[PDB]
């Protein structure tokens, strides 16, 4: 049990990296990327297709839209390159291995970033998985030439993915991202106004502090739209025998008196 | 003495002052009846 401890154990089973190993891995993935684009332009095939087939071969048959016959036939079709071209394949494969190794090594940075986003409508493991997606994206778009540390560029992508996940999955009734950030800014302004005034602000103060284009009706509408629904199974009374839905009548089906 | 007949009760009766209070359980607040009415959302059974 306790899946967080299991995930932490699995993540700690992979050792960390030094600067030299990190730059080596990044250089290898960079050369693998350059190799796959070179191969794609040489053969005239879609770079995404060849990258997917190459990575499928690197993973193995364990990873079952492309029939096995298809990927195998393409793999034999890339075995028709005389020389100075199979080097592209080998560099690409080593780059894919470098990508995997780097992601596995730096998943702990995802954990470290995500551990301070708990308590906002998403469980810790969901935050970790969205951070992992962001880390994969950052590994995809990292340029090691700048001599910057891996975490410096990875942190922005991880935080962006986490914030997007909070905005998109925290509420049962979906609210778009712009409205979500508007609501957060409204709440922050309200709390600063409460701190300064020494009491709960009125809608006029919040509208004034928002800026141009904000009036009391607009803040009232925003606050009305920002309410989250309650459960039909909320316990009513001290004893464990009454639910909320016990007080909700049906207004859709006609009554016996109405039907007659 | 019995008020219906005027004859006495055949034995002496304990009589005296007692302090008695009215309790909030009143029949006015409890009498209830229904023929038909609102029904529950899911089970479509009468409400409680």
């Amino acid at each position: 049990s306790d899946p967080v401890r299991q995930y932490l154990h699995e993540i700690g089973q992979v050792p960390l990296l030094t600067l030299e190993e990190e730059v080596e891995l990044a250089r290898k993935v960079e050369e693998g990327m350059e190799a796959i684009k070179k191969l794609s332009e040489i053969t005239g095939l879609d770079p995404d297709l060849i990258r997917e087939v190459v990575r499928a071969k690197i993973l193995g048959s364990a990873r079952v839209t492309l029939d096995p016959k298809t990927v195998e036939e393409i793999d034999q079709k890339l075995k028709s390159l005389p020389k100075e071209h199979k080097r592209y394949l080998h560099i690409a494969r080593e780059g894919e291995a470098a990508r995997q190794h780097l992601i596995e090594a730096n998943l702990r940075l995802v954990v470290s970033i995500a551990k301070k986003y708990t308590g906002r409508g998403l469980s810790f493991l969901d935050l970790i998985q969205e951070g992992n997606q962001g880390l994969i994206r950052a590994v995809e778009k990292f340029e090691y030439k700048r001599r910057f540390k891996f975490s410096t560029y990875a942190t922005w992508w991880i935080r962006q993915a986490i914030n997007r996940a909070i905005a998109d999955q925290a509420r049962t009734i979906r609210i778009p991202v712009h409205m979500v950030e508007t609501i957060n800014k409204l709440s922050r302004t309200a709390r600063q106004l409460q701190q300064e005034l020494g009491r709960e602000p009125t809608y006029e103060e919040i509208a004034e502090a928002m800026g141009p284009g904000w009036d009391a009706k607009r803040v009232e509408e925003t606050l009305k739209i920002a309410q989250e629904p309650v459960s039909l199974e909320t316990p009513i009374g001290d004893e464990k025998d009454s639910f909320y839905g016990d007080f909700i009548p049906d207004e859709h089906l006609p009554s016996p008196v109405d039907a007659a | 003495y019995d008020g219906r007949t005027g004859e006495p009760i055949e034995g002496p009766i304990v009589v005296g002052q007692m302090f008695i209070m009215k309790l909030y359980h009143m029949v006015e607040d409890k009498m209830h009846a229904r023929s038909t009415g609102p029904y529950s959302l899911i089970t479509q059974q009468p409400l409680g």
